């Protein structure tokens, strides 16, 4: 299955948290393709910015094996 | 995101200025157009499916895109493309109500380009599809609203290109 | 190289033969 | 604003704006002209409102303007007035927006924590805002005053 | 009591014994049995492995708290130790795993399957019958995996744990009835079915002679 | 209703109702008397609206009233009219509530799945609702018709 | 939850009846009351913290409950008690706007007795605290509002007991 | 949970009493026992695997339970049983250090009987296995330690039965 | 207690108690006799400590014992002293336990919320505890005082 | 993370060397410092809120940052800034006890610059705030402690810049 | 170490160190000089500890050093001794740290996997550590011996 590598930065604008939230704030991660559309939306609603997207695994424009 | 009203407020808040006559005039300009926008939004929402069908017919399908080797070949990819069309329409409607394009930047344009580049989605065709939606919408909404609606579609298209 | 082990190990093998003891349940 | 809030709820449900939500937008744009007038009145009288409210607050609570109190001394008293002015400006923004969203982001989130560091007493601050409401109400027309009151009340509730 | 300084008299307790103690209502234990774990890239392997073991013990109900090797998933663990995936994405992989499906989906009925989902990810009992119905409709129309994806994607999930925190047992209390329910699901509903169908135990032979 | 929706959003935020949300309730209670009148008009004209809309739909789409079509035959044609009546009743409920929440549970959730089992074509159903809107609009006053339009449009949007 | 307007609608929907004049009269009744309720709700929200403080002073504090061994002894338990008070106040306000007691049954009242019994929270004292809040609220809201406010507070108290 | 020191403190806190000599004597008693307990705990931890093996040999294995049809038949069930034994041993050790059985009631004993009944795990045999562990532990720890150790094992057994 | 804390950490790790953790338990049991003596001293001098600390606090902050202040009036002043007595009792429990767990559950969790309802100023409360430490230190031996200091400091840290 | 004791051990383990007298001397050096460090840490924890207030007064507040259009403007941003200050103080205290700067790199410093750049937080001002805290801390802890404390504050500042 | 463990718990709870946590650090740093002495003694007598324990092990398990056995041959025998030396070094690290973190990362996590591949019998490596304990304990004072014993026992437990 295809996988995306994604970097994003997310701010907490509704509340101020005491515990260390750095891992949540800047998070490079690998996302299954079928999950990414939801995960992009989520970052956008939070008012995070998506710094980078690359397709780690899978071939562009492949009809099968996807 | 920000709308017309909050755009003014934020601009004054950073200066720490109380709202003045100039500010008040801008706000008044929005308030007077508001009722028209609401009517336009209702029209688009009710005709949303039709708008996307018409726009695809005019700009995407019956083409090499839908034929083997094309990006919108396979049911899977056709479905993905008309899914994206639906969001563009919905977000443009939100922008038109808001009277601000910020939401388009925050929740549509951001990371769309990068995703599209990795996929290889053809930008010109997409922009063509956005432009096609614009043309369709203009008819339905009428004189009151057509100009206002159009600018947000144009904003989306220019962002991709 | 484990040189100290190499000479000590052969010294141990030469001093005593393990091949007769047999395991003891104890 | 009203608009922002409606759009945000729709976006969460991933739906077009409801008939009810559309109606609320229509009502707000009709109200807008009146709202702008209310805001203008308060803006014009702002210097007076802040000053009078400060007076009343200090009369109600001698302590804040006393050697123990935070407000004590000229510089400190000025800062306390500056704070009142900030909150008044926020309220005006709120009235034109038709929602406390503008107010809330700038003034109500983290306010407890900020004041606790400063060591300013929060209940006194709330009293100052109450004071400001009373002054503002007098200048405003009765109908206008009620509208303005809600926004003032929200602040008082948040700073508690 | 006069002659007694008033500040002493106000602190006195008339009830004496037969009065409630610090471990009476919620109690001291359930708090402090809750550890937030975050994996750090820099962290030592011994620190990382304590957090990984906690994931296994919340999501697969490993009471003993140290996964048996067959239960482990190694490729995911290596990506987690490499910091290529988040704790959230590791938890998603576990639920899509076959050990999850055999231990928790296949023996149970869909309404109980949903209860176990919320418990395993989310830390709580299902909030409402409306919550149960949505997840049951996911299970029936789409996978177990699609239901696993929904809870982890859920806003509740993202507020309490986000991407860094390993899920924990949390007994909410915010919605009505949830504190009771979440005590019953985390404290009394030990698992009571066998995952495997084969070699059913005969009732007798209780005593050892 | 407007009320239900506002309370639910506040409860999720675990906050008291916002000044803006309170204002929306005030506006709605003022609107209510007019809304009741609009609903009554539609109720009185209901039998006529349904019949006229039916005719238009059948003229617009020959197929539904054809041997292949689902509507074909007397029983089937009656059922199609019955459905139109149901949707009109829902619209009236929506107008008085000021929100589609009541409508949505009874009519819009699971509608696709229900029609798909029946094999009735969804776009035709939407056309019937559009037809009903046109008839209803003519009976209503222009201002009233706009209000009624939104609710009709929501239905058409949901069945799409 | 369910409100007065929806309650009428639901009753007619199970019958399958279109809305009739008698139904309309019930709806009309709510609409007159509504404006008053909104004003009351705003008063309560602004004075909420004070209401709880006064009610605690009237019933809970300076008592055996606060003294060692009492269920409100320890900061943890004191804080939990005033948290519950706040919930009751917030939900009563919601009910008053709605004009329906149903929401109290669905959200507050369900499971409360059983939870309290397991905790060892004394129900009678809690009821007393609710009654105290009602009195304080009655003063703030004013007489017309107070009657409406009182029924919801009474509904909570009866449910708990 | 509660330990010996905290148990004294809690009893005094409900009274509201400051610590007195009688209370101090109970605390003093614990402090003398403490050194012994620490040594015992280390012994048990090092020999834990052996303890379980010996106890199983004494009660569980070479039995009908291990033979087909028995609960401890199949490798999966055998492994589960020795897993549970290890849990009980670890918690007993914790209880012995704490000097209080509370922890056993909270984590070990909660819902256990009911779960066992549904599973078909035989309670009597489990109890037998706990008693067997106790005997083995008694030897390792030595007599002074054994008395202390015994009560916690007995507490587990009584709970299960 | 030290014991409780050690067990809890082991349970989380799902392990038997580590050699290092066992050593910490050993140290605590050795220290216990000294700890008991320190606690007894403070218990005997309790009435004096509370009274002297109260006086120092009132000198440090005139306001609390003033018409504006919460402590004002006999009953209120007594209650403020009662609170100081409660905190002293907790500190003694803490010293014997060797950890603040006893202190924390009875007195530091929810303390902010409790005091905020009462409207008592938290920083003044902290000052009273600091005052109590100074009195207590004078009675205690230097080594004993250091031990006692930590527990007093924790309280001050927890509520400030 | 790593502490001074473990740092020596790790260096010897990569060499494969058994611990030697020279190594022992470094370990011994830490053990003498340790008592002082513990005292310093307790001072900092008790005065933590004051330290942050004083440092903010010295550098952050009464400045353009607090004034409208500044990063520390708005309550939300003010609160976030003093939260970050508290983090720096807490981690420096941890590092001072540990006797190693590693923990600062592992938790505080890693990713901070990039996050700050996206947020728009001004690094120079933050550094200034850290330096201010150091001076305040120096006074409280006393001179011997201050030297040790200073290096960790300096390490944070250099990392951020 | 003791330090690392304390700090890690505090950081997770996002708090300064408890009085209890501080006390444990104080106790540990007082013990430091004694701990260093225990480590030094064992380091000096390393060759003796390994060798005498080795001899006992070969007596206890003749088979391993037999033509059938895995350990048979001089090279193999050397490796078994080398392993014992490694484990002894680890123990000393543990003693000075006052906890197992160093020991655990270097020598126990993944240990099951490595020896199983080699086919060396672990139900016997533990015995070798027991053997080493007996020798090492005889070179220490009673109080020192007990301290050292814990760390040896931990190793035996971990295998
Ligand atoms: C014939 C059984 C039914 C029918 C067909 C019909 N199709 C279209 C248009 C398109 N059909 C496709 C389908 C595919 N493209 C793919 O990639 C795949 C998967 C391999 C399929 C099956 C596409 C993409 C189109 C779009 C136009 C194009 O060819 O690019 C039409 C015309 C659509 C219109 O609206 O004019 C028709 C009529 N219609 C029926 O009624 C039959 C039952
Ligand atoms: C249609 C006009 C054109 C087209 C579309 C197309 N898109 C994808 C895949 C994705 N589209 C997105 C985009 C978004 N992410 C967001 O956050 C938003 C804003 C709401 C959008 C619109 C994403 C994330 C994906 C990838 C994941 C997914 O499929 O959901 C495809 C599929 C590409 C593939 O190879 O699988 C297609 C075809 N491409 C065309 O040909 C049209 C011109
Ligand atoms: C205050 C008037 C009285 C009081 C209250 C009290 N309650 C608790 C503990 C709990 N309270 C609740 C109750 C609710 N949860 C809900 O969802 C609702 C409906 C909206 C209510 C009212 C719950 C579930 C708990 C337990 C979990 C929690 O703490 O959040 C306590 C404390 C028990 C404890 O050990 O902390 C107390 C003291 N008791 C009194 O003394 C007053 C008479
Ligand atoms: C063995 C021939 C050589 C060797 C290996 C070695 N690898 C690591 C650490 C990692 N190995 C990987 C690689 C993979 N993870 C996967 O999932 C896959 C694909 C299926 C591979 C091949 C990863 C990701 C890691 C890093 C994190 C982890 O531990 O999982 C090490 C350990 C380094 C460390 O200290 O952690 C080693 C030793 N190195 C040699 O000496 C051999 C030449
Ligand atoms: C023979 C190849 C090796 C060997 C075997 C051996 N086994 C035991 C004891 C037991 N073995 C079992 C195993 C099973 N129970 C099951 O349910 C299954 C799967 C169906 C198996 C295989 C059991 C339960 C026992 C315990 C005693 C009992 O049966 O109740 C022993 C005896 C050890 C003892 O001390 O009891 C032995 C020797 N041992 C070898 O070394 C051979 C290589
Ligand atoms: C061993 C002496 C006896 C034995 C044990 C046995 N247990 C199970 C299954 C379970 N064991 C438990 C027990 C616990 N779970 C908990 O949460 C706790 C307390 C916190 C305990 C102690 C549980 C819940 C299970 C079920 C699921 C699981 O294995 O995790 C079995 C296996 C039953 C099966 O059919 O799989 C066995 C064999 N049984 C005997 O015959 C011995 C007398
Ligand atoms: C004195 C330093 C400050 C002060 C105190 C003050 N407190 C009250 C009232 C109460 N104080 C408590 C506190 C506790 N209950 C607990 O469980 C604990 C921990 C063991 C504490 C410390 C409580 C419960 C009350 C409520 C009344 C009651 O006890 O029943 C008052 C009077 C109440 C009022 O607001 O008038 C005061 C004055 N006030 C200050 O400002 C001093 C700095
Ligand atoms: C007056 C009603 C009370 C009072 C006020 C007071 N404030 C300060 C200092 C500051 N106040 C603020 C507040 C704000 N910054 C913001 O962004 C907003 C939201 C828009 C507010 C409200 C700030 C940042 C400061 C710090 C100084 C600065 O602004 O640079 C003081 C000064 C006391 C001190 O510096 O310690 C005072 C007195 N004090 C009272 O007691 C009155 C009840
Ligand atoms: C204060 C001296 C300066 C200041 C700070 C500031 N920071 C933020 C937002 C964040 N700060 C951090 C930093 C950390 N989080 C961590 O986990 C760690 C390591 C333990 C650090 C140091 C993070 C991640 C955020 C984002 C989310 C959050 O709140 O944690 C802001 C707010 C910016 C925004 O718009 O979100 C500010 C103001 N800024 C200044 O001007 C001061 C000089």
């Amino acid at each position: 299955s295809r996988y995306f590598k994604v970097t994003a930065c997310i701010p907490s604008l509704k509340r101020v948290r005491t515990g260390r939230e750095l891992q949540n704030t800047f998070f490079t991660k690998l996302v299954p393709y079928e999950n990414w559309f939801t995960e992009q939306q989520r970052i956008q609603k939070a008012g995070g910015k998506v710094l980078s997207v690359k397709l780690f695994t899978g071939v562009q424009g492949a009809n099968t094996g996807v | 995101m920000q709308d017309a009203i909050t755009a003014v407020i934020n601009n004054y808040d950073v200066q720490g200025k109380y709202l003045d006559g100039a500010a008040l005039d801008k706000l008044k300009a929005y308030f007077t157009t508001g009722a028209v926008r609401v009517r336009a939004a209702a029209v688009i929402s009710s005709n949303a499916t039709t708008i996307i069908k018409e726009a695809a017919a005019k700009a995407l399908i019956y083409s090499d895109l839908t034929r083997p080797g094309g990006n919108m070949y396979t049911t899977r990819r056709y479905a993905a493309c008309i899914r994206d069309m639906d969001y563009f329409l919905r977000y443009a409607t939100y922008a038109m109500l808001a009277g601000d394009p910020s939401i388009l930047d925050e929740r549509v344009l951001n990371g769309l380009k990068e995703t599209y580049n990795s996929l290889g989605v053809p930008i010109a065709a997409t922009v063509g599809g956005i432009q096609a939606m614009k043309e369709v919408v203009g008819g339905l909404v009428g004189p009151d609203a057509a100009k206002e609606a159009s600018i947000y579609f144009d904003y989306l298209s220019s962002g991709l290109s | 190289s484990l040189g100290s082990w190499l000479d000590a190990a052969r010294d141990l093998i030469s001093q005593n033969d393990y091949s007769q003891k047999a395991i003891e349940v104890e | 604003s009203v608009l922002t809030k409606a759009i945000v709820n729709a976006d969460a449900e991933a739906r077009y704006l409801s008939p009810g939500e559309l109606d609320r937008i229509k009502s707000f744009v009709a109200s807008g002209e009146r709202r702008l007038r209310i805001a203008q009145t308060l803006t014009e009288a702002r210097e007076r409102i802040v000053k009078q409210a400060g007076d009343q607050l200090f009369q109600k609570r001698p302590d804040v303007v006393s050697p123990g109190g935070n407000a004590y001394g000229e510089k400190m008293t000025a800062l306390c007035l500056r704070d009142l002015d900030y909150y008044l400006r926020l309220v005006t923004y709120g009235i034109v927006a038709g929602d406390v969203t503008p107010i809330e982001e700038i003034g109500i989130i983290g306010v407890k924590e900020m004041y606790n560091s400063l060591q300013t007493p929060i209940p006194a601050v709330a009293e100052g805002v109450r004071a400001m409401k009373n002054v503002a109400t007098s200048l405003l027309s009765g109908d206008d005053a009620a509208e303005a009151g809600f926004y003032f009340d929200y602040l008082v509730g948040a700073m508690q | 009591d006069m002659s007694r300084p008033m500040f002493l008299e106000l602190g006195r307790s008339f009830k004496g014994a037969d009065g409630q103690s610090v471990e009476v209502g919620v109690g001291t234990l359930r708090r402090q049995l809750e550890h937030i774990y975050r994996i750090a890239p820099d962290a030592t392997r011994s620190e990382k492995d304590v957090a990984i073991n906690a994931i296994y013990r919340q999501v697969l109900d490993v009471f003993a708290g140290i996964p048996p090797s067959y239960l482990r998933l190694s490729e995911a663990e290596s990506k987690l130790k490499n910091n290529e995936i988040s704790v959230r994405e590791f938890v998603r992989r576990l639920g899509r795993s076959e050990n999850y499906r055999k231990r928790f989906f296949e023996p149970y009925s869909s309404p109980k399957v949903v209860e176990l989902l919320t418990k395993h990810f989310l830390g709580r009992a299902p909030i409402s019958q409306q919550e149960i119905s949505t997840y049951v409709q996911i299970l029936g129309t789409k996978g177990l995996a699609a239901a696993v994806d929904a809870i982890v994607e859920s806003p509740e999930y993202l507020t309490i744990f986000n991407e860094d925190i390993v899920p924990y047992r949390r007994y909410p209390t915010l919605p009505a009835g949830n504190y009771r329910a979440s005590v019953r699901v985390n404290d009394e509903e030990l698992i009571s079915q066998s995952w495997s169908s084969l070699s059913p135990t005969y009732t007798g032979y209780q005593y050892v002679t």
